[PDB]
């Protein structure tokens, strides 16, 4: 009436490209 | 035919009630804080001194600000409201039908029409010559039966304003369109992440480096000498506001008259 | 022949049941949250305080929003519904053939075309001259026998909206383009990645290291005193948008009047 | 009929008493220091020599400057006051049912109007002849029944202003709309930004780096050697102002007059 | 209405589909894919990474940045191709054009 006045992202290695 | 007396079905149908316009609230259009919230999902507001959130007194306040900014970027009336205007004679839109167009529009509803001098009635024209277009703001008469203009001949009487929608989707043309809404709260939006934007992180750090006993912190904030935390979002907000306007620009049309 | 009386088949084919435009749905269209996350396959939007993802009325709000945008980027009425209209009398426009051009289109159905006076039907023409043309939106008639102008001569009742296609690949003139459905899936769209853009990292972060004891992690996002987190998806979302647009501003004509 | 003398209830209705233009205040508008500190919520501004925060002598003087400034952005009276005005003679806004357009707008009501010679008046108008434009500034007269020009023969007084908006979201053509209210506090808050923008660091400092026994600690701060510490919500607040302005230039008309 | 798929390689009657609109479908289709896609190279809303545990290290740059999504360039060629094709398309169908 009146007027208003006044998580998940992990890090790890690439382990197939280790084995390379 | 039968009907409330000024509210002919064909020319003047009746679309609400005198008595709803006081009760009518923002709260009915689906502007509510939690409507906003709600597109910060995942986000909360928080004075980093005290934990406390901002209040919703912030909120109500932003919302009936950003209506007020919605209802001046456009030239419309978006919550009823009984509107009163005495209308100079025009000899040529006089003789046009007795053309008149409303300061404010959509036309709910005409409540009184007359022709008066000195605040007596000339004449009262019969409810059944109304002619009303309601998203135009027109009104015309369709009688069934010294100087070119005269000041405050016209005496006129109505309702502006829109309702909610009743379907979802759709809008009749005195029904407030769905993307209206989201036009209302992008503007809130803005301010709120204008506040929520300096809280992100201590005031005026762009960079921090702490080292202790072996431990190490980065970290690269947002903020920076030029933009400020919240740079993007508002950028992003002001985009859809532009293509929102555009189309509400278009619906409505371009202001013109006659010298 | 035989027909139901308005729906004479050459003039009105009968296209849809007025029982049906209560039964229509958005789902019916295939505007789902299941498409929505079909376009963010492998993505997950869930509040990082609780785990808890963003819930089917978020995506339902945004997408009836995003149909209301589409129907004013186009002059178009997507969804089905019933319009009554009173237009005026044009001396150029009646004489010729009693061209009408309906304010919502494509046209569905023709419901009811009278000419009256002060409510009273003063002629009721016959359903078999009736002439539609749907995607167009006019109306005209081919009878089978003191001013240029007034107003609300002409009362008009007819369906507008589209149908789903019946078919892959293909569509009627009075059915959905399968690619205006792209074009509401990816406002719809649009909205989802500015929320998701705000929990990849905590707020505000654009860099982080953090070392203990020797052992390193280090980041760089996306976000960036510019750029929010989804700046780029938004960037060609809004070129495919482009695409879309240009093509179905080709497919609807553009607006002309005669003064 | 029966009405306080001047304000006859069609052409001059009563507007506010005489009693309550001084009883207004800033605070009866919604500026208040409170309003500012909202807008900076999870801010503090104190002096580093003492830890004390900044006086609200300093917020009010600086919203009444905000005022002013509003008052000649744009050509209106924004706070109750009576004026005073002589007007001159000329014949092409004589004859056009005594045209004379105020000084100062909106108009509450009309107080007095005479025609005069040396100060003493020739004729007093009957106030059932006042016919008054509010919004617009304009008067004029609808009687009942060897030069161009002369200077100050019309003596008119009036009280011009706005009234506070008596509901949420909507105003009368003589009352303030909600968003003149949010540029006011716009103007405040870019001085207010400007005062903060020198505490939040040291003096002159863009860069810190301290390092005792290889504890580390690092700073780099919003300030620059270009950039002020409050520039970005400076920037952001100018933007916000400007699209206010463009809605209020739009509300108010253009200034015109005949030579 | 419509087009037959054509009957020999290489070749189209005027009824028959061109076998370069079906490239055209192809890589509308493909820029959509390669959107997707995009996303899910690397771990969502990654630019870079550094990882350095007992003497094992590893860093990796990203085609994802903060301006550019991690399949931009292939939209941007695709985006060539497409332009061609139209080109050559609308070269094939003619101008509309009416008498008023």
């Amino acid at each position: 009436e009146k007027p208003y006045m006044i998580y998940t992202t992990r890090l790890e290695f690439d382990t197939i490209d280790m084995i390379r | 035919l039968n009907y409330e007396y000024p509210y002919h079905p064909s020319g003047n149908p009746k679309h609400i009630d005198v008595s709803e316009i006081d009760n009518l609230t923002l709260a009915d259009y689906g502007w509510s804080p939690d409507a906003v919230k709600a597109y910060m999902f995942g986000i909360v507001v928080q004075n980093p001194d005290t934990g406390q959130p901002m209040g919703d007194e912030f909120y109500n306040h932003i919302l009936e600000r950003a209506v007020g900014k919605a209802e001046r970027a456009l030239d419309i009336s978006i919550l009823p409201d009984t509107q009163h205007e005495m209308r100079d004679y025009h000899e040529t839109e006089f003789n046009s039908y007795m053309f008149v167009h409303a300061y404010r529009k959509p036309i709910l509803q005409v409540e009184n029409l007359q022709l008066q001098f000195n605040g007596r009635p000339i004449y009262k024209y019969p409810a059944n010559w109304w002619k009303v277009e309601h998203l135009a703001g027109h009104v015309q008469l369709f009688p069934t039966a010294g100087a070119t203009f005269a000041p405050q001949m016209i005496r006129l009487e109505y309702v502006s304003g829109m309702l909610p929608r009743k379907k979802a989707g759709r809008n009749k043309p005195w029904e407030m369109p769905p993307e209206l809404e989201q036009l209302v709260i992008k503007y809130a939006l803005k301010e709120i992440y204008q506040v929520w934007g300096n809280l992100i992180i201590g005031a005026g750090i762009a960079n921090k480096t702490l080292e202790v006993d072996g431990i190490t912190e980065t970290i690269g904030t947002t903020q920076s000498a030029m933009y400020g935390g919240a740079s993007a979002q508002i950028l992003q907000i002001n985009e859809d506001i532009k293509e929102l306007l555009d189309g509400l620009r278009a619906y409505f049309g371009y202001n013109m008259i006659g010298l």
